[PDB]
């Protein structure tokens, strides 16, 4: 938790603060991926990398908004308290999508 | 095209059909089939009963969605109903296409 104090950061350790993680198991969101953009693990791994915002859109007539376009709060969803000493895990299964036909 | 289920092996056919009972025929026996049957018609009653398989909503919309309501208004004939002297009138064609799936 940083401290601006006097035009100074002085970043300090916090050691109650939570970090909330859920995985959206059940495609209840829009799904952003997939849209080839930035903010992925990076190449090479010895970079620090940033996080993106997860934005969403929705139906529109022009830059309106019609009685279809859906609003996602998400804190709406069960996510999971993550303190300096817990961790997140899950496993996921891909189905049997056809193999990527690696030949010429 | 004009929207259903496409179905290789359709509900079948029931076709029906009275039964032709002959006037008199003559005392002389006759080559020629038959020109004179007793006009008849049938009546009675007909069930169909189709089971139907819902697929349940699984949504995290949070607005509420559009759903087909009825016209909430001081009107002068009530909408999928009779009229005066018995007139079943559907007012308007209702689709099925109001939920919100996410693409």
């Amino acid at each position: 938790e940083v401290t601006t104090n006097d035009g100074v950061t002085t970043i300090a350790n916090n050691l109650t603060s939570t970090v909330q993680v859920f995985s959206d198991s059940e495609y209840q969101l829009p799904y952003v991926l997939g849209s080839a953009h930035q903010g992925c693990l990076p190449p090479f791994p010895a970079d620090v990398f940033m996080i993106p915002q997860y934005g969403y859109l929705t139906l529109n007539n022009g830059s309106q908004a019609v009685g279809r376009s859906s609003f996602y709060c998400l804190e709406y969803f069960p996510s999971q308290m993550l303190r300096t000493g817990n961790n997140f895990t899950f496993s996921y299964t891909f189905e049997e999508v056809p193999f990527h036909s690696s030949y010429a | 095209l004009m929207g259903g289920f496409g179905l290789k092996n359709p509900p079948p056919q029931i076709l029906i059909k009275n039964t032709p009972v002959p006037a008199n025929p003559p005392a002389e026996f006759s080559a020629t089939k038959f020109a004179s049957f007793i006009t008849q018609y049938s009546t009675g009653q007909v069930s169909v009963e189709i089971e139907w398989e819902l697929q349940k909503e699984n949504s995290k919309r949070w607005n509420p969605e559009v759903q087909y309501t009825s016209n909430y208004a001081k009107s002068a004939n009530v909408d999928f109903t009779v009229d005066n002297n018995g007139l079943y009138t559907e007012p308007r064609p209702i689709g099925t296409r109001y939920l919100t799936r996410p693409l």
